[PDB]
């Protein structure tokens, strides 16, 4: 009796993956200096 | 630096993907022991002392 | 040939400071050139976070 | 090349999503009210409420 909804699985897959494709697409950083 | 005056800091190469991944990989750790039904809470105490007990 | 020595050298270094500063610039942006170039980061100073790939936005 | 890492990833995502709709279970096979308590007892573990599951 553990049972957990599809949605959750599905949803939780597709979104750790676009959330992972935009950080890996990075490879220099320019911070400016506060005004 | 000489080239590019720019007013700020830069990094290029290794020295940015090495450090996102840290950044990124403490963020996991912090909410690491609140997984599961053997699973612990947490306080987040304010600078005004309002207390907060949630995992 | 013989004469027309030129006492001034101001222009001379202006002309070669440009020439290394505009230089610099495209060798900046020369990563995100291709199918396989990357993206960059810029943090304003209000503390805005742009990722682009675009020349003209970078 | 980080592009060529990319493309694997959501290949994998893909493939692994079309997968998952073979571990299916069918709500109205199971019971209707045992499959919704049991669904909101295991998402009620690991709470302060969790041995309270029946009430």
């Amino acid at each position: 009796g553990v049972f957990e909804p599809t949605i959750v699985k599905v949803k939780s897959l597709k979104f750790a993956t676009e959330a992972a494709i935009t950080i890996l697409r990075i490879d220099d950083l320019i911070k400016l200096h506060p005004e | 630096e000489g080239p590019l005056s720019v007013f700020g800091d830069r990094s290029t190469g290794e020295t940015i993907r090495s450090q996102n991944v840290m950044a990124a990989a403490s963020i996991a750790n912090i909410v690491k022991s609140s997984l599961g039904p053997v699973g612990l809470d947490k306080m987040l105490v304010d600078d005004i002392g309002d207390v907060t007990i949630t995992n | 040939g013989k004469g027309a020595y030129q006492d001034r050298d101001k222009p001379a270094q202006i002309r070669f400071s440009n020439i290394s500063a505009a230089k610099a610039v495209a060798d900046a942006i020369r990563t995100s050139l291709g199918p396989k170039g990357m993206d960059k980061m810029i943090q304003d100073g209000k503390g805005d976070v742009t990722i682009t790939n675009d020349g003209a936005t970078i | 090349h980080p592009t060529s890492v990319i493309s694997g990833y959501r290949l994998a995502c893909k493939e692994a999503v079309r997968y998952i709709n073979e571990n299916l279970i069918v709500n109205t096979d199971e019971l209707g009210r045992d499959c919704l308590i049991n669904a909101a007892k295991t998402s009620m573990s690991s709470k302060i409420i969790g041995i309270n599951g029946d009430f």
